[PDB]
DNA sequence: TTTTTTTTTTTTTTTT
């Protein structure tokens, strides 16, 4: 529980400029560049605001993000990291899970919680999800969407709560991204579940002389001591908690000019209505880890922006959605 | 149900060369339109032929392929509350235990299935694997065996089939043969004593005269809407619906009909005619039995044991067109053009 | 089965032993309703002898026993010539490639908590298998054969079992080529559909076609006719049933005698005539029925072994290593 | 039966329906308050609508029965509410049930066969729902082995176990809402609605409606649908703004479902004709007979939702416009 | 213990025990000195690292033998098999990557299902090998990318969530497609390994049969001696207790690296992703190189670092740790 | 189970030299010519002999045949022979042999034994497909190790088949192929409705060849037939026949003299033999 | 001393 000194510090923290590269930096340390998926990662933690419509139905911040990229890239590393830091989770990969046990188990008559069950309210990390099958990524379509499962089997005909953000991790149809094949055509996961997640990232091995004499002088660098700025995890995690549960962010007339505006842009190009759904809850998170209590213009730059670096949106051509190997970090 | 002493004397009375078989065939599942063709059927499959012993077969078995939403699937709704015993199995929704025959305890016994309360009169099943090998087995003389529980034994059946289809899993074809539209042995399609099949004609006037038709019947059946109900049998049938399960049941239960060997030798010389041409570009002893079955039949029909040649007329009509659609495409006109003075050259 | 021997037979066994072309007298007493194929059936009489099998103290194993595929034309004997093996080994299991699944041909779990079975190269442990139609199994169940033929030994990862069961057998195997016939003015690599994994691991295949040839196919004529002649000794003319060859349960008594009482160590005089074959054998350029691996090496010790136990010898000697290096290159390369 | 009804209700619960029965727009302000949160797709709205008040379920002379009920399938290309309407109405209908069409099973839909202290059966979705809306989401990801568990009980009704020795049968008088997605996960305006839907023909044929649903790309659209998903987000249940609530909309199908309509001869001599142009224009595939039977019935739902006993033929052209748009 | 060292005292002053230790595998198995002086490294491993900042990298070593047929590639699996102090076997056919990872057992009492261990599992702080890597199904293959790197297991199926600890060495063996290595397809055509399957082993052998009047005599000359004795042909090897004996003292010396050595390793990075920008011509192309070989280097590098008993590595165990990766490829370039 | 009072008449027939034609006249006698065809029957009803050799060989002494209204004489068959078997492959039990669930099935050509197993489209027959006839049907074994099972399935009968390539192999000889007929059998069925032997004789003198006859060829009969086959075998190198040919022949030549129930095989035998084989 | 679905994961043979 945070005390008035706790209260203090978090408060001084929440103040400094460098705060959203402070964080990201901090969520894990070991791992080199990648900023740009630490800065999403990080906004999953927060998640968006959580609503309920007397009538109309019910919306939540849980974000799901896709790490899709080539080999030895950190994406299961990172997937690491996410999973110890997590307030609640599990962790598993799309070759170690069933349909049933993702989900729910008919035991002895009575139900067993599955994975997701097992996972609401923190995230649920899956590993190698290239490598399930159809029918277990077949599962994930309503608890992605309606944040629920129902079941119709022997005796029992039920629904679960089942509020999990996933985080899934990922490697393109041949194992190394093609770049002569366009961008959906590597992911090759069905457009209904495409569409699911919030952010969908590329990383790519892009080879660079002038980066790889510092991958390799950092990573190379843990072995000079057995047992070898940024956040302790006791008090990250501590900031974390107090904003997902004292901090609720609402949306801003000035915000709302541009989430439409931006969505028309994006939509002319595809951008389908579930865009708009998630530079909301995106949107909400940044102000959210921020501590304000309103949404703004500042906010919903930083959740365009990111959703078109994530996907490399700048280096994809206007059409055939191919990609430019020269313009991938300049 | 079954018919008494007054109407004993009502039904040879009713019994007439003005058309009591056409009463009849015009009376099955009297708010279907058109497909007369079909009401023949199971008129005949009601009426049964008689059954001949040492082997022969009384029983008529029908199959109704079509392209689909056209009443082939109600026609059969229409039966079992017309037959006197008939049983109803959707062919999805029973287990092959289920068509066959259980074991339970009490001590230990056993107890029968589908297939098992058929006995003389109609089974009916749809949606045509080790369910649809049980009645490749009941077949070929009307009795099951089983070895469950120790007990090696068999079952009677001695019953008709009748069997609806949806061909393809999707629409009826006219390229092709029928043998093709369906996932039949043709063993199945030699012992049916007819197989009909229904296609999507597209003509306006066909259609308009199904409407006018089909929402009188929606009028007809409101429950705005006892003794008016006398004025809303409305001659859709001309004979009450309420004397078929009657008049069905007399001719099969009075009359064991019996052929006129006289003008049998017309039955050969045609039989050898069909097969002539049949081989010109395939036909069995199934399909002469199967004439003389319902031969019998429409004697049962008008309510006679003595079997009169217009009902083999009757049912040569019945047996003949049934085999031009084998081939269709290639071959039908050719076959019209010699079958034309047999079926209905009259 | 097992025969049990005795004070005379093993009399017998050891001065026929002493004979000067001892190897041709066994070699034509195996099925002499079978004609002519000579090759062959020198080579299945080594399978019968197997070899010797050395375990090092480190662990480290070397397999002892002859594995054989003919492959053919149809109507050839090659069929007819295994349907005989399976009478005359002490041990043996009877199959077929489609008769055959990979783990019915090995190993198969069962629900019983859960259980190893036994499959058809488990069973004869220190028998012999004999296979048909081997061409017709898919290479989703040759991929099984692959680990017992050099490993003798199968092993199992499935449903939490984890195991090995010895599986010390020899295989004799019959096929098809790809055309039906084969295509003598085509590669044999182009006629065998088989990978040079698989047919590394035969040591001997024996090509065998028919060919047609006026005293070829008289000769095989009368003999069969012959054959279609004989009289079981008691019976008579019309009434059913119910230059030296040895009768074969004497054969059989040699086999078992020769296997359980010699192991049979090489002269260095025999390595010089093994080495000289295997290095000219892989090093020049003549097209081969296979290639040339270090197999081949084990399969020239393996046969001088074999013979040398034929000649109830203690050592293995150039004479021996002379008839494994003869009968070696009229498989691997061509007749002489 | 409406005075059991009637009775039932207060008179300061009837002098509120009272005025609503009275005002003319009616059944455009109906339409217009089904799932208040769902912008356009006013054609889907009506369908379901129409849903909710039935037809007459009736039998001939004959004692076959002809259906009453009306199935909706919505198909749609990806992130188009058609999950939202399944929600909102197992959210408001009586005797309403939902279900994924992939975690479940041709017993938990249907027909249970269990046991206790011996066999006995157990009610799937279509059992715990007759008089109500069985939703069906996801349903072509629905098993090929389970599809067909409601072909056998739509147009033909009546669940027929035949197994477990039980043999046993039930009425199941029920009405299915169907969400799908075209297969390959986006509509393929190209193909026909079979095969951008795979689905047996047959289970395809006896669906009354197929609201195939197109991501329509008109900017005039999306900078409205747009802003009216920010103000959801922005400003909750105050920026849905229905001409009735919910328990005063219950009230108005509960009495609305207690009239039985009849057709005029006009609307006889009106039906004939809109089936013969129908048909015309498929010159096979998706206009059987079974579309005639489908158009008696949603004439006879329109005119329960007008409250008027008899069908004017009006209300066939309306309900034949719905099954022109049906094609898209 | 004491006793123990009085032991290997006697071999570490006697010397050169990098060299003596890889000729004592297999003695009966003829040449491969560079494939032998890469197994032993794949006996006393790399260095595991947990690191303060809550991350973990790997110490197992993996290691792939590609080659065509009748080599001791599976004679060799089965030796290792012997002299480690805990490794298993398995097969590429006769597993399911179910089996070989763990499963979830039905109906062993009461209907309810249980967690059991597969050959991995087993494996526990030892080796797996696993013969004929290629005819193995590539949904049974793909299982194996989960343990290569990051150590652990996960399985969630019907009621049961676990993970399952499996730390574990694997030793693959192979053939290229269509049975032995084709010089007309590139390296990878013929290895027909996925990338991220091929990213997971630190080498990979590429050893090949081409035949030579000379060395094909030279191999027979030692092969018939080991059928006419039990002994090797003619140096004398250490016996396999004595050399775990050695190997367990060995696993225990941590070897830190140090500066001007790391500053050694990344030039040599550099120098290899170079190459593979470039090489990508299909007849040169072992695909991409990548961080998980950088690190390839550092656990090739401290694997030496042990045998010689070091404190700490130094640049004569990188610039051979870099030679074996290089020799490997160079198997093929030589011809 | 013959005695004095019954056999006595089995030498009569066996005394008849116009025997063999008495046996196509009443084979399937309401199907018209087909003579060569009803020939083919009665030797696969007859046989050859079985033999087990010195050196533990065994020599088959079964007859098959392929045939292109016949449907009758197959029919006709399951009634004549002492034991037989009539089935398309309508089975859906496998012709051959077959995996269940594991458990084992016997096909139709393991449940015949001696006697006779017939097959009418055995071109459509699949089921269990031609792979494991070749073994069945060449070998008189099915052989099988799947799932654990090993056995083998014994298979010592006789084939007769109809069709309409591979099979062409395992079949030991091949043959193929008016309205008043048709008359006449609805003429039948319509009376149920409202030389001459036959088989109550022919079934009891079949099964007693079988028991108490099993010829050998004579010298002059092997000579007829190896120079025969070498001609052939010259013919056809200069414009295939082989062993697996040869050997039908002789057991035809067997059966041939089985008729009779003469001890030895003579000219007689063996020029009708290669005659019905030149009907190839 | 004898069986029926329906839910589940892992194995094995059978069919497009
Ligand atoms: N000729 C007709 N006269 C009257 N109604 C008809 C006619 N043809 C079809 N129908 C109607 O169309 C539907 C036929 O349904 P059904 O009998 O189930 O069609 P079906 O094609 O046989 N169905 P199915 O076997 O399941 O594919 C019913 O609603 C009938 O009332
Ligand atoms: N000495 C022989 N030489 C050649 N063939 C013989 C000989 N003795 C018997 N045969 C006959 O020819 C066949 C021998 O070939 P066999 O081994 O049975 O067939 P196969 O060559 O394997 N042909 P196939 O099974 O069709 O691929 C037997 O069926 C006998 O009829
Ligand atoms: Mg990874
Ligand atoms: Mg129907
Ligand atoms: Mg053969
Ligand atoms: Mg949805
Ligand atoms: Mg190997």
């Amino acid at each position: 529980q945070i005390t008035d000194q706790d209260l203090a510090k978090i408060r001084e923290v929440a103040a400094r400029e460098d705060l959203y590269s402070l964080l990201a930096r901090s969520i894990a340390p070991s791992i080199y560049e990648l900023e740009d998926v630490k800065k999403g990662i990080l906004l999953q933690l927060f998640g968006g605001t959580n609503k309920t419509f007397t009538k109309g139905g019910r919306y939540r911040g849980d974000i799901n993000i896709l790490l899709c990229g080539d080999p030895s890239t950190s994406k299961s590393q990172i997937l690491q990291y996410v999973h110890k830091i997590t307030p609640r989770g599990v962790y598993t990969s799309g070759k170690g899970s069933s349909a049933v046990g993702l989900t729910a188990y008919i035991t002895r008559l009575v139900l067993e919680s599955g994975a997701l069950v097992l996972s609401d309210g923190g995230v649920c990390c899956i590993d190698e999800f290239d490598k399930m099958s159809d029918s277990t990524r077949s599962v994930l379509h309503e608890v992605m969407e309606q944040q629920t499962i129902s079941i119709a089997k022997a005796g029992i005909i039920t629904t679960l709560n089942a509020r999990s953000s996933i985080l899934a991790s990922a490697n393109p149809i041949g194992s190394r991204y093609n770049p002569n094949l366009p961008v959906t055509e590597n992911i090759d996961l069905p457009p209904p579940l495409l569409s699911r997640f919030d952010l969908v990232y590329l990383v790519l091995d892009k080879v660079d002389e002038k980066n790889d004499r510092e991958l390799a002088k950092h990573l190379t660098n843990l072995y000079l001591e057995d047992k070898p700025d940024v956040l302790p995890v006791e008090f990250l995690t501590m900031y974390i908690s107090y904003a997902k549960e004292h901090i609720h962010p609402i949306i801003t007339e000035a915000a709302k000019t541009e989430l439409v505006r931006a969505y028309v842009g994006m939509r002319k190009m595809t951008a389908t209505t579930r865009q708009l759904e998630s530079m909301i809850r995106l949107a909400e998170a940044h102000a959210k880890m921020k501590l304000k209590n309103v949404v703004e213009l500042e906010d919903v730059q930083e959740a365009v922006r990111l959703i078109r670096s994530a996907i490399k949106d700048y280096a994809t051509d206007p059409k055939t959605g191919k990609i430019d190997m020269n313009l991938v970090q300049t | 149900f079954s018919w008494t002493e007054e109407e004993e004397r009502e039904f040879r009375k009713i019994s007439r060369d003005r058309g009591i078989i056409d009463k009849i065939i015009s009376s099955m599942a009297p708010s279907i339109y058109g497909h007369r063709d079909i009401k023949t059927a199971v008129a005949c499959s009601l009426f049964g032929g008689v059954p001949k012993n040492v082997s022969i077969r009384g029983d008529i078995n029908v199959l109704l392929l079509g392209d689909p939403g056209t009443a082939k699937s109600q026609i059969l709704k229409y039966v079992e509350k017309t037959a006197h015993r008939a049983v109803f199995a959707t062919g999805q929704g029973a287990s092959a235990v289920g068509l066959t025959a259980s074991v339970r305890k009490d001590e230990w016994t056993l107890e029968g299935g589908a297939l098992v309360l058929a006995d003389k009169g109609v089974c009916l099943i749809d949606e045509f694997d080790q369910d649809r090998t049980s009645i490749h087995e009941a077949m070929e003389q009307q009795s099951i065996s089983i070895s469950k529980a120790g007990i090696v034994t068999t079952l009677q059946a001695r019953c008709s089939i009748i069997a609806a289809a949806n061909p393809n899993g999707g629409r009826y074809n006219s390229t092709l043969p029928l043998a093709q539209n369906v996932s039949l042995t043709e063993p199945i399609l030699s012992r049916f004593d007819i197989l009909c099949v229904v296609r999507d004609l597209v003509d306006e006037e066909a259609d308009e005269r199904l409407a006018t038709f089909v929402v009188d019947s929606h009028v007809r059946s409101h429950p705005e809407n006892l003794q008016r109900q006398r004025k809303k049998e409305e001659e859709i049938s001309p004979i009450p619906q309420e004397l078929l399960m009657k008049y069905i049941h007399y001719a099969r239960t009075k009359i064991y009909p019996k052929l006129h060997q006289m003008d049998m030798d017309k039955v050969s010389r045609v039989y050898a005619d069909l097969r002539r041409e049949s081989i010109s570009t395939p036909i069995t002893v199934r399909h002469l039995e199967s004439i003389l079955r319902i031969a019998e039949s429409f004697a049962k029909m008008r309510l006679s044991e003595f079997v009169s040649s217009y009902d083999l007329d009757r049912a040569i009509k019945v047996v003949v067109d049934s085999f031009v659609d084998a081939q269709k495409v290639s071959v039908r006109r050719q076959l019209r053009r010699s079958f034309a003075i047999y079926t209905l050259g009259h | 089965a097992r025969q049990m021997l005795t004070d005379f037979d093993i009399r017998n066994i050891n001065k026929l032993s002493k004979k000067k072309d001892i190897f041709d007298i066994l070699s034509q007493s195996l099925a002499p309703s079978i004609y002519g194929h000579d090759h062959i059936k020198k080579a299945i009489l080594l399978m019968l002898m197997g070899g010797v099998e050395k375990n090092l103290e480190n662990g480290s194993h070397l397999r002892g026993d002859i594995n054989i595929l003919m492959v053919g034309d149809p109507s050839t004997a090659k069929s007819q010539l295994l349907r005989f093996v399976l009478n005359t080994a002490s041990l043996a299991i009877a199959t077929t490639g489609r008769g055959s699944s990979g783990v019915g041909l090995t190993a198969a779990v069962t629900t019983d908590e859960r259980r190893l079975e036994a499959g058809a190269m488990v069973l004869a442990d220190r028998g012999v298998v004999c296979i048909d139609e081997f061409d017709k199994m898919t290479d989703v169940d040759r991929v099984a054969i692959h680990e017992v033929m050099e490993q003798q030994t199968v092993t199992i990862a499935k449903a939490g079992i984890h195991t090995t069961l010895n599986a010390r057998c020899s295989v004799i195997a019959a096929a098809n080529p790809v055309f039906g016939q084969y295509d003598v003015n085509r590669d044999p690599h182009q006629n065998i559909a088989l990978p040079d994994s698989l047919l590394s691991r035969f040591d001997l295949l024996f090509v065998v076609t028919d060919d047609i040839n006026e005293i070829r196919d008289r000769s095989i004529s009368e003999h069969v006719l012959r054959t279609h002649r004989y009289l079981p000794p008691g019976y008579l003319e019309g009434e059913p049933v119910r230059p030296k060859l040895v009768t074969i349960p004497f054969l059989r008594k040699y086999v078992q005698y020769a296997k359980e009482r010699v192991i049979p160590q090489l002269t260095q005089e025999a390595i010089n005539v093994i080495v000289k074959n295997y290095t000219d054998l892989r090093n020049d350029d003549n097209t081969k029925k296979s290639p040339i691996t270090a197999r081949t090496l084990e399969t020239l010790i393996r046969l001088a072994t074999a013979h040398a136990k034929v000649r109830l010898s203690k050592t293995v000697n150039k004479v021996d290593a002379k008839v494994a290096a003869n009968l070696l290159r009229f498989a691997l390369l061509g007749e002489d | 039966d409406q005075e059991v009804f009637l009775n039932s209700l207060s008179s300061d619960e009837i002098n509120e329906l009272k005025e609503m029965v009275k005002d003319e727009h009616i059944y455009d302000k109906l339409v217009r308050s089904i799932a208040p949160a769902v912008f356009g797709h006013e054609a889907v709205k009506k369908g379901i609508l129409l849903q909710m008040l039935g037809g007459v379920h009736k039998s001939t002379v004959e004692g076959i029965k002809l259906r009453g009920d009306i199935n909706i399938c919505v198909v749609g290309d990806p992130s188009t509410s058609k999950s939202q309407f399944l929600k909102y109405v197992v959210g408001f209908a009586p005797r309403s049930v939902y279900t994924s069409g992939k975690a479940s099973s041709a017993a938990g839909l249907t027909a249970a066969v269990v046991r206790d202290e011996d066999y006995t059966i157990e009610a799937g979705a279509l059992m715990l729902a007759d008089n109500g809306i069985c939703c069906i989401d996801e349903f072509d990801k629905m098993d090929i082995s389970d599809q067909v568990a409601i072909h056998e009980a739509m147009e033909q009704q009546t669940i027929s176990i035949a197994k477990a020795g039980i043999h046993a049968t039930l009425n199941a008088r029920t009405s299915i809402l169907a969400a799908a997605n075209p297969v390959g996960g986006r509509y393929n305006r190209k193909l026909s609605l079979r095969g951008n839907l795979n689905m047996t023909a047959p289970i395809m044929s006896r669906f009354d409606l197929f609201f195939v649903i197109l991501d329509d790309c008109n900017e005039k659209i999306d900078t409205e649908l747009a802003s009216h998903i920010v103000d959801l987000h922005m400003k909750r249940d105050e920026a849905i703004e229905p001409p009735f609530s919910a328990e005063q909309l219950r009230r108005y199908i509960k009495y609305a479902r207690t009239f039985k309509p009849i057709l005029t001869k006009e609307a006889r001599s009106y039906l004939v004709e809109k089936y013969k142009e129908l048909r015309k224009d498929d010159a096979s595939y998706r206009i059987t007979v079974r579309q005639l039977e489908s158009m008696i019935r949603l004439s006879e739902a329109i005119a329960r939702a007008n409250c008027v006993d008899e069908i004017t033929p009006s209300f066939i052209a309306e309900a034949y416009d719905l099954l022109r748009q049906s094609i898209i | 213990t004491s006793d123990v060292e009085e032991r290997v005292m006697e071999l570490i002053t006697s010397g050169d025990v990098y060299n003596r230790l890889a000729k004592s595998i297999a003695p009966e198995i003829y040449g491969n000195l560079d494939v032998k002086k890469a197994l032993l490294l794949l006996l006393v491993g790399g260095v595991d690292k947990r690191v303060g900042d809550g991350m973990k990298i790997r110490g197992d070593i993996n290691v792939c033998l590609m080659g065509d047929p009748g080599v001791a590639k599976s004679q060799l699996l089965k030796a290792i098999c012997k002299i480690s102090p805990r490794g298993v076997y398995t097969t590429g056919k006769g597993s399911s990557g179910v089996g070989l990872t763990a499963a979830v057992m039905k109906d062993p009492v009461t209907d309810e299902m249980i967690l059991e261990g597969g050959a991995l599992v087993l494996a526990d702080n030892g080796i797996c090998c696993i013969d004929e890597f290629d005819k193995m199904d590539e949904s049974d293959r793909t299982a194996i990318h989960e343990v290569m790197e990051q150590q652990t297991i996960s399985i969630s199926k019907a009621g049961i969530n676990t993970t399952l600890n499996a730390r574990t060495s694997i030793l693959a063996a192979a053939n290229p497609l269509y049975g032995r290595y084709n010089p007309r397809l590139s390296p990878l055509d013929n290895i027909n390994l996925p990338a991220a399957l091929l990213s997971r082993f630190d080498i990979l052998f590429l050893m090949l049969d081409i035949p030579s009047r000379d060395d094909d005599e030279k191999l027979a000359e030692h092969v018939t001696y080991v059928h006419m004795h039990n002994k090797q042909p003619d140096f004398t090897p250490v016996e396999p207790s004595k050399m775990r004996e050695y190997i367990a003292y060995a696993k225990t010396k941590r070897p830190v690296m140090s500066e001007a050595v790391n500053d050694y390793v990344v030039q040599a990075y550099i120098r290899l992703r170079q190459d593979s920008k470039r090489e990508m011509d299909s007849k040169f192309s072992f695909g991409q190189a990548t961080p998980r070989t950088l690190l390839g280097i550092i656990r090739l590098s401290q694997a030496l670092a042990k045998l010689r008993l070091a404190d700490m590595v130094d640049i004569d165990d990188v610039e051979e740790a870099l030679r074996l990766v290089r020799v490997s490829k160079e198997s093929l370039y030589q011809e | 189970m013959f005695t004095e009072e019954e056999e006595e008449e089995f030498l009569q027939l066996s005394r008849n030299p116009k025997l063999y034609e008495i046996l196509t006249n009443s084979i399937a006698p309401s199907i018209f010519g087909n003579e060569d065809i009803k020939k083919a029957i009665v030797c696969l009803l007859m046989g050859g002999s079985k033999k087990i050799l010195p050196d533990g060989m065994r020599l088959r002494g079964d007859i098959n045949v392929l045939l292109l209204a016949k449907s009758q004489l197959l029919k006709f068959v399951e009634k004549v022979s002492p034991i037989a078997v009539y089935t398309s492959g309508k089975g859906a039990a496998g012709l051959t042999a077959s995996v269940q669930r594991f458990y084992l099935e016997g096909g139709a050509m393991v449940l015949a034994d001696g006697g006779v197993v017939c097959i009418d489209e055995f071109d459509k027959m699949r089921d269990e497909d031609r792979v494991a006839i070749h073994e069945a049907m060449e070998q008189q074994t099915i052989s099988i190790a799947k799932a654990g099972i090993t056995t083998v399935l014994n298979s010592r009968t006789s084939v007769l088949a109809a069709a309409n390539t591979t099979i062409l192999s395992r079949f030991d000889m091949i043959f193929i192929v008016n309205e008043e007929r048709d008359i006449s059998i609805a003429n039948h069925v319509i009376n149920i409705h409202t030389s001459e032997i036959s088989i109550e004789k022919m079934k009891r003198y079949i099964t007693y060849c079988r028991l108490k006859c099993a010829p050998r060829l004579s010298p002059q009969a092997a000579e007829k037939l190896s120079s025969n086959f070498v001609t052939i075998r010259k013919q056809l190198l200069i414009n295939p026949i082989t062993i697996r040919q040869l050997e039908a022949i002789i057991r035809i030549t067997e059966s041939l003299a089985k008729l009779e129930l003469s001890p030895i095989a003579q000219e007689r035998h063996v020029d009708e033999a290669i005659r019905l084989f030149q009907a190839s």
